[PDB]
């Protein structure tokens, strides 16, 4: 009951570029959680970006990133990937990875509220 | 009597020694399935309350306030899973009957204008938390308990209303 998440893959790229973000979770039943990606820009508050279900057959996105962001889960490596395409200068923020506990490996509920664990965060600036 | 009668008696004894037995495996499987039926019957007190106080069926075990699916174990049951208001119980895999090895049974409810009916039978699945219809499992893995291994009161069809 002490799951930890590590985020890596951030960097600086020109507009129209692509970045790949990965979240690695290790400890106890890591396959019983749902990984949700957040984003907080300076001045404003936190907001949701994408979510993935425990079964892997239910993925939701945000209205501002529809059609440009893709999220996939590979349980063999215990990593969740988030790929960005057609980047925009209005996407400069700090990305966070967090998990929500669901008592089933065949769930299809994705939500952006009531999160348990969190992550340090990764920096991604585009200019 | 003579030797022929004694030989016939010995032959009859040999015939009676090796005789066919009825299908007693089905009765044992029916007895063992009742454990999963009872274990799944204990989780409806936390699903109906959520449906009544929130207007939608629970999505997973966390929303219904029940233990983890892998932790609801018995002598012949290995998991109980809640998904969109449907309770599914799966048998064990090693020390069970050869006919109910790794098989599932369901328990779902439908809302009426003056009561909440409950059904028992073969696996069924829902689509959304605010739906009122159920369909067959269609798992394509042969994980359905046969009719002969269920009580006559637990053979409801997926289209029952
Ligand atoms: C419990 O499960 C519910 C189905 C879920 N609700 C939804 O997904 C929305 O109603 C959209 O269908 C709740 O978010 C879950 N509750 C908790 C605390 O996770
Ligand atoms: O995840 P769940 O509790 O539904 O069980 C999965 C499977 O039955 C492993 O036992």
């Amino acid at each position: 009951a002490q799951l930890q998440l590590v985020e890596s893959g951030g960097g600086l790229v020109q507009p129209g570029g692509s970045l790949r973000l990965s979240c690695a979770s290790s400890g106890f039943r890591s396959d019983y959680y749902a990984i949700v990606w957040f984003r907080q820009a300076p001045g404003k508050e936190r907001e949701g970006v994408s979510c993935i279900s425990t079964s892997g057959k239910t993925t939701i996105y945000a209205d501002s990133v529809k059609g440009r962001f893709t999220i996939s889960r590979d349980n063999a490596k215990n990593t969740v990937y988030l790929q960005m395409n057609s980047l925009k200068p209005e996407d400069t923020a700090v990305y966070y990875c967090a998990a929500d506990f669901r008592g089933s490996r065949l769930s299809d509920v994705c939500s952006y509220s009531s999160m348990d664990y969190w992550g340090k965060g990764t920096l991604a600036t585009v200019s | 009597f003579t030797l022929i009668e004694l030989m016939i008696v010995i032959a009859i004894v040999g015939i009676l020694a090796a005789v066919a037995l009825p299908a007693y495996q089905d009765y044992t499987a029916r007895a063992q399935v009742s454990e999963a039926i009872l274990l799944a019957e204990g989780q409806k007190s936390a699903v109906t309350e959520y449906y009544l106080n929130h207007g939608e069926w629970p999505g997973d075990n966390s929303s219904a306030g029940v233990a983890t699916s892998a932790d609801i174990k018995g002598k012949y049951v290995q998991s109980v899973t809640v998904a969109n208001g449907v309770i599914t119980a799966q048998m064990a895999s090693s020390n069970v009957n050869n006919e109910i090895k790794s098989k599932k049974l369901s328990l779902w409810a439908k809302r009426q204008n003056g009561s909440v009916k409950w059904f028992c039978g073969q696996p069924v699945t829902r689509t959304t938390a605010t739906a009122t219809d159920v369909a067959a499992a269609n798992g394509k893995t042969d994980d359905k308990i046969n009719t002969k291994h269920l009580p006559s009161t637990c053979r409801d069809d997926s289209s029952a209303s």
